[PDB]
DNA sequence: TTTTTTTATGTACTCGTAGTGTCTGC
DNA sequence: GCAGACACTACGAGTACATA
């Protein structure tokens, strides 16, 4: 029987509906694609929006007695039909043939529908690993390495993040072949070792989804997709088939030359030198001598910039040239007091980390002119 | 509308092909050499139904799992189709590039992936080349299906990276029995249609279902009028249409049968129309008949190959050149090495 | 899971060591001498027909260049770099599917990042596959980088059609012509791999596969996989013969003797009979071409004939005894042109009929 | 010699002095005289086929115009500016890969900074390589700058097909066409390079390399590097002949002689010998066509044979003394048709054999006799 | 820089008075009469062939309009603003390279500068070079400004391609079209500068320079500078002839001249010269086929020669009048067959030479 | 007095919109 | 803050041109 009794209040769904809509139907790729699925289960209404790649579900609590089922409706029509109703509204949705009738007082409107069987959706699956992450932990984890994603590079496996879970630790690795960022945080939960490659778009959408330390995040990673539950919102993105490189073999093995300096001083110096750096080749040449760091740069117009920093250096005099953007990004990410740099050879990569905490690591690969 | 109309002659092959996938040792790329409308699309569709099914049995899909439901609905995150865009008879490199970039991500439903190209002969060189490497070394659990009129017409590099399956057309007696069951018309016309469709029962059935049979009858009448008088220009009225290559092929088959009748061949492609072929044989000398046949087939190939060519000019010039060839004392073309 | 999808022979049997490479001895020797002597270049262009092994040769060159053992002519195959490049996860090696990333934006973006250091390996090898599909702007963007690249980057181009590359691109590269594999090499490689995988086979079937592969190991391997699928795990002569297309009967010689006699009745009756048997028309035309070639060859020099098949060659001696050489030459040329234009026909049978009618029209009275 | 890591033959032996260029005399003399007389135009475009020295000559001119001493046509090898420009990253010279800066948004940025004085040297040399790659708006932006540039800015434009330039751009600047090198110049340069690198060489191998270079020195030098790789560090006739995938005439001369003499048995025997060597069958037809074309050359004019074929010259002349031109026309046409039809033959050897059979059977002077009647 | 000779002849010999511009009487007289008689338009748009004087004449108009001795065709050149326009920059003369400022964000500022009163001169003068490259929105803005121009401003637009301008801009501008300079005018001017630059010269060299100028005086001046460079400060006939032969690109027409003349040695020498330049051989055959088709059309009617081939008009006319049509058809057939057979040749050079040898065999000389 | 144009892919260019960094009196 | 303001950067669209 055509039961479909939805009894919800408008203001409690407008923000979820806008959230799950997001990239709502604007692509004429598929008529079913430009639709949102309404489902009733667990005493709650699930609003599902999917474009065959990313799935978003809002679990809004019901008000009155309901009737279980599922049916899909045009997303834009539903979004516009409840965004203009004055303040609150008793949204009562009923099924008539292939139609949703939405009533609230003297406001009756119709939306032609499709059966839920046609709508692509993911059922229950055995999760390869499960995380109970505090919001601050994942926010710091993604924030400190989101700048290291490859932006549409030929190597498809680099187009995202590597979530590697090992023991009671969760690590994120992001690199593009020139910069690399690794951030590991404890979880206090014995978890099986696993490796995940979440694409760029998936991680960006996940990052602009979590906020507020009051709602712990639940992460479920399977063999073909990843789902994140923030409060009552669920996000789902497919995985990358590639294999991320072994990052522990990318970090230098014997960083003999040690440097320690102030984070603020290094950041200010690097920005000051980058003021006059090359426009598209923003790279500085750095000389380390006994307790002295000389950073120099120039442009095709030959407007050289030079600065000297008082650092704590242990090693021999050395030259190395690296780009400024990656190092400014690393220094900005490391919201610390002392920055420690590891140098091996004038032809080798440079390691950058917090001197007061062994929780993050970064690798900058120099420029060989 | 038109959908998976399964044909009996696909039964011995389908059961074979699924076996190659049942053991898991099948090739990721299966190029089907099948005549147009003979049933390659239905076989590929059924194979994809088996492949994407999460819980299959024997030689058919369960029809119960969510993969089967989504496949039936026509939407599936792991079922990509490469078809010419609406109103254009070509497959752009942009669609192939988008599909190939999508293949990088995992299959959403946790199963395998299927990429089916409707017709590999319509691939642009750029598109086929963009598909080359994707064909060569696809990711884990990725399946490619290609259909072609002629495999050798494809790119010499793409066809190399593909297991080629040939769908043998049914014997002529079996085909005529099948079409007699399907269509209640004369045996002579049915055999003529089967021979016209190169023995493919599906193409002959489609010819009878559409208006092409009426067009062929009109063209035969126009030829009957024009052969004794040389008024070949009137043939334009019957030749100029959106399906001009088919009618040019019909004329070529008629000339084939005229040359056969002059040589006395036992069987002819046009058995339903003996009067017209006899008139062509007696009225036109074989030497000029060969030239007319060659020019007609050359015009057909030119009309098919180069897109954007104007049918009016080509057909009119072909008719005028045929009329010129009819006149005595005119040099004839010779095939070029 | 060791990449179960590798069950296809064309993906499992690609060589991983210089010794595993079949044929191509000249380019292999040149590469080995370059690696050993230290005469290392920065732009290699392996050009040749399809399915000869230029991608595999380039990957082996990359393995040899980026091995921790050093710049070795024979990669170890077990080092960390070798294992990673086998896995495809190696950052320092960039494989560009130039038939897909043909735009100039991607090429310029890639070339702006050449100055940076390699992550692990010595060299930042660039494997540009199907180079000829790049846009002209993409070609012209590569000129300065190919002329004077940094000492840590190397370009390994690999095209199947070198003439479409601009001369300015061919000029900056070492051109390695990958010679097409002979019949014997293909047969030996197929026998070796089949015996490695314990698959039933017959030497005659392997000979047929090698001959019908048209000088390509990938074509022969795909045909072998097709035969395995068709024959239920065994490469049997009858199955591969019915698959590839063979003329066990003497209908080809009967067709030739009917056509050269200008007997259109017999020619068309034989065509009808062959079609009733589901003959493959291209193989038929190939057989007629071979028969006419042998006829002309024995017309020039007595003996030196189809002694392999004595039965037909006796009647062939009769044919060479009667037919003038010019008629044989024109018949062969017309059959060849018909084979060329066979794809450009509404039907293969109709194409063969065109070819035979053209052959008949030369001497219809005699 | 030193040969530090053998940093490619092409890059190592780039010219550094105006006396080291292999003989583009028509542009070398003009540039030297202009530098000596002080007639330093502000814009000139180098054109010509690949690998001839346009970029090298542009670098040489920047050397001459940036030397610490007076402006000379013989730059010094000790000058700081000359050493820097030899090593690159020079302050004044601005290597501008125009193919990477086709967009007008970069040419406008170039024009915005043209007026700033150079840090060192005299002329801020703008070296634009592959000029023909610039977009139309980029050319039109370059127009007024090229018409009236600053007094301390010289433009160094180089390309391969100057015809693609807008015609006004061709008008605003001088034009220097660098002719493709002759075979003898290439051979002498290759001998010089191999002698300076101390690598064994033979005259025939170097002549073959020069012939296969097709008038471009970079092709010659890359081919010499590949021949060094093919041999054990030694250049020999056998190694180069194997690498180029061709026969050193002679064999093909025997082929064509057996063809014109209607000696079909010898034709078949030589084909068997070539099969035993395993040469490309299309190479046989190509070489036979080339020899027939050279015999046609000799037929038209006696002075149509270079020193390269001198090893068979006395033989070749005799061919032109006996074959009427119509017979060589028939031979060339038959061989060309055979090469046309070769890819569609049942086998490449079958196609080559049938082509030879057709060539000898259609011979007018000695046709293949009709068997009986 | 060093020594006064560095001044480029294309820059130093910039006309400064209306008596210095040469060959453009139909525009100079119009400008002089308009300035003297008071007739004036809101805007003046210049157009014509490259290097003819559009920018120079526009600068002369700017000089004439802004001299305090009255609006006159001939400026004094002694006062402050006359010199400031040429030497240094003049405030009220706004020179805008429209190619550098195509975007509307610059033309908007320019038309925001039109409402301000001129500083020194009476008429605010705008000289916009290469006006055919402005963006469509910039064109809309310029039209809006031109609709109601204040009496103190007068525009000057100089361009080479007038067809790209909006019709509504052409409607409000009195376009002056400058014809390409004649050979005699170019030669006389070149002689004038060479005599007044203390540079030796020879009349045949001057005639060759004028002929090679293609009608643009800037081309003649540049070739003059190169001729002085090629040699020791002397314009010798031999040096000029050698330089033009080096730079000449009419290989096809001279080659068909020699072919129809049946001079085999000349044809071979021309093929050698074309090979030295790296001339594309298929393009050479295509151009030759085009020339033969055009000469046949000329034989059918003299009207086939348009302004597109004015440089080679006399040669093609004379080679049409002296050659019977039958030879033209035979040569066209031979060259078409040779181009058809060109790709299947040992190489393009020998293939095209073989085609030429085939053509030369028809109607040969003793 | 109303009538006429082939495609497929790529490369620039110029403009509004659109989304976001950042930072100054708000 | 801050949010508005402003700056700036990116994407799409519409147009133009080139090439085979
Ligand atoms: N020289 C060779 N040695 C061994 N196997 C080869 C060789 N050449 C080709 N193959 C086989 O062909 C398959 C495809 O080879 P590939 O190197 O991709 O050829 P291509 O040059 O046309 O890209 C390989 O997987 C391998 O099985
Ligand atoms: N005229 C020449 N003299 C000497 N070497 C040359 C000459 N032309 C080319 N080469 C060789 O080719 C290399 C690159 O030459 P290049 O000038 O870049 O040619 P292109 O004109 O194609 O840019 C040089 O390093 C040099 O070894
Ligand atoms: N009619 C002419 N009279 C004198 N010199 C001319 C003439 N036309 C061109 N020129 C020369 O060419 C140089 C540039 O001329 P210009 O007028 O800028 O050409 P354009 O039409 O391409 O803008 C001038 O400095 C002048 O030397
Ligand atoms: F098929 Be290969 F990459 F030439
Ligand atoms: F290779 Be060159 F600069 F044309
Ligand atoms: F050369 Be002009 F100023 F267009
Ligand atoms: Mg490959
Ligand atoms: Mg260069
Ligand atoms: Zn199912
Ligand atoms: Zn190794
Ligand atoms: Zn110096
Ligand atoms: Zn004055």
């Amino acid at each position: 029987g055509p039961h479909m009794k939805f009894t919800v209040e408008r203001e409690h769904l407008l923000k979820p509906l806008q959230q799950v809509s997001g990239p709502l139907g604007g692509r004429p790729t598929l008529p079913i694609l430009g639709n949102l699925l309404l489902q009733v289960a667990d005493g709650t209404l699930s609003l599902t929006g999917t474009d065959l790649e990313m799935e978003m579900v809002a679990r809004v609590a019901l008000v009155q007695p309901h009737e279980p089922g599922a049916t899909t409706v045009p997303a834009r029509k539903f979004f516009d039909i409840c965004r203009g109703l004055p303040e609150g509204a008793e949204i009562a949705v009923q099924l008539e043939g292939e139609r949703m009738l939405v009533r609230s007082g003297r406001s009756r409107f119709s939306l032609s529908t499709l059966p839920a069987a046609d709508f692509p959706n993911l059922d229950d699956w055995q999760s390869e690993v499960e995380f109970t992450l505090p919001q601050a932990t994942m926010k710091r984890l993604i924030e400190a390495t989101q700048f290291s994603m490859a932006h549409q590079d030929v190597r498809y496996y680099l187009n995202g993040m590597l979530f590697e879970t090992e023991g009671e630790e969760l690590r994120t690795v992001a690199t593009d072949g020139h910069r690399l960022a690794v951030c590991s945080m404890p979880i206090g939960q014995s978890l099986p070792s696993h490796s995940v490659i979440v694409p760029r778009k998936g991680v960006i959408e996940l990052m602009r989804m979590l906020d507020g330390g009051d709602n712990p995040l639940r992460v479920q990673i399977g063999s073909n997709n990843i789902r994140a539950h923030v409060g009552d919102f669920i996000f789902t993105s497919k995985l990358v088939d590639g294999r991320f490189p072994d990052y522990r073999r990318v970090l230098p093995k014997n960083p003999d030359k040690h440097l320690e300096a102030g984070c603020d001083l290094l950041k200010q110096a690097f920005a000051r030198a980058a003021i006059l750096s090359n426009e598209k080749f923003r790279g500085v040449r750095l000389y380390v001598s006994e307790n002295q760091l000389k950073i120099t740069a120039n442009n095709p117009e030959q407007e050289e910039a030079e600065e000297i920093l008082d650092v704590t250096y242990s090693g021999a005099e050395m030259e190395i040239g690296f780009n400024v953007s990656y190092v400014l990004d690393v220094l900005n990410a490391l919201k610390c007091e002392n920055v420690r740099m590891m140098l091996t050879d004038s032809v080798s990569s440079v390691q950058i980390e917090d001197a007061a905490s062994q929780s993050a690591a970064y690798v900058v690969m120099p420029m060989r002119l | 509308g038109p959908h998976m109309r399964w044909y009996p002659w696909l039964r011995p092959d389908f059961e074979k092909l699924v076996a190659s996938y049942q053991a898991g040792r099948g090739h990721h790329a299966l190029l089907i050499q099948a005549l147009p409308g003979m049933g390659d699309d239905a076989l590929i569709y059924a194979l994809s139904r088996y492949l994407l099914c999460q819980q299959p049995q024997g030689h058919k899909s369960c029809g119960h799992c969510r993969g089967c439901q989504l496949m039936q609905a026509g939407t599936h995150p792991d079922y990509y189709t490469l078809a010419p865009e609406k109103g254009k008879n070509t497959l752009g490199v942009d669609a192939v590039r988008e599909v190939t970039e999508k293949l990088n991500e995992h299959a959403r439903l946790g199963g395998a992936k299927v990429v089916w190209v409707t017709d590999a002969a319509l691939l642009t060189d750029a598109a086929a080349n963009a598909l080359l490497k994707t064909l060569e070394e696809p990711p884990a659990e990725t399946w490619f299906f290609l259909a072609t009129r002629e495999p050798e017409r494809l790119l010499a590099t793409l066809r190399s990276r593909c297991r080629l399956h040939y769908l043998a057309p049914p014997p002529e007696q079996y085909a005529v029995t099948w079409l007699s069951r399907e269509v209640t018309m004369s045996q002579d016309a049915l055999l003529a249609a089967l021979r016209l469709s190169a023995g493919s029962p599906g193409a002959a059935l489609a010819l009878f279902q559409g208006d092409n049979w009426q067009a062929r009858e009109t063209l035969c009448q126009a030829l009957a009028y024009s052969v004794p008088s040389g008024d070949w220009y009137s043939l334009l009225a019957a030749l100029n249409h959106e399906q001009a290559p088919a009618r040019l092929h019909w004329l070529a088959t008629l000339l084939m049968d005229a040359l056969k009748r002059h040589h006395g061949a036992a069987q002819v492609t046009n058995v339903d129309v003996p009067g017209l072929v006899a008139e062509l044989a007696n009225h036109l000398s074989p030497s000029r008949l060969q030239a007319i046949l060659g020019d007609v087939c050359h015009i057909r190939e030119q009309l098919m190959s180069v897109t954007g060519i104007n049918r009016e000019l080509l057909i009119t010039d072909l008719l005028l050149r045929i009329e010129h060839y009819l006149q005595p004392g005119v040099v004839l073309p010779v095939p070029h090495l | 899971g060791p990449h179960m999808s590798y069950q296809v022979l064309a993906r499992k049997w690609r060589p991983q060591t210089f010794a595993d490479v079949v044929g191509q001895e000249h380019v292999l020797t040149a590469l080995a001498n370059g690696l050993s002597l230290g005469r290392i270049h920065h732009a290699y262009l392996f050009s040749g027909t399809r399915g000869v092994g230029k991608t595999s040769i380039a990957r082996l060159l990359a393995k040899g260049l980026n091995c921790e053992t050093g710049i070795t002519a024979t990669p170890c195959g077990v080092c960390d770099n070798c294992r990673e490049i086998e896995q495809g996860r190696f950052v320092d090696l960039i494989e560009i599917d130039a038939a897909s990333r043909t735009k100039v934006e991607d090429t310029r973006d890639l070339l702006d990042n050449v100055q940076y250091a390699p992550a692990r390996g010595r060299f930042k090898v660039y494997l540009i596959d199907e180079v000829h599909m790049l846009s002209r702007h993409s070609f012209n963007a590569l000129l300065k980088t190919l002329e004077e690249p940094p000492e840590h980057v190397k370009f390994l181009l690999a095209t199947t059609d070198p003439q479409k590359l601009p001369v300015t691109i061919l000029s900056r590269c070492l051109q390695f012509h990958l010679k097409a594999l002979d019949v014997e090499q293909i047969r030996h490689q197929l026998e070796h791999i089949l015996n490695e995988e314990h698959i039933a086979h017959e030497p005659r079937a392997l000979q047929l596969l090698a001959r019908a592969a048209e000088g390509s190991l990938r074509d022969a391997l795909s045909l072998t996989d097709q035969a395995i699928a068709s024959g239920d795990g065994q490469v049997s002569t009858q199955a591969v013969s019915a698959m590839l297309g063979t003329l066990d009967d003497d209908q080809a010689l009967s067709l030739v003797e009917a056509m050269v006699e200008a007997n259109g009745e017999r020619v068309m009756a034989l065509i009808n009979e062959a079609a009733a048997r589901g003959i493959e028309w291209e193989a038929l035309l190939v057989e007629m071409l071979g028969l006419l070639h042998r006829i002309a060859m024995v017309q020039l020099s007595p003996a030196a004939l189809g002694n392999d098949m004595a039965a037909i060659e006796l009647r062939m001696r009769e044919l060479a005894r009667t037919i003038p050489p010019t008629d044989i030459q024109l018949y062969y040329q017309t059959l060849l042109i018909g084979r060329k234009e066979l794809p450009y026909a509404p039907d293969r049978r109709m194409g063969v009929e065109m070819t035979l009618l053209r052959a008949l029209a030369f001497h219809p009275r005699m």
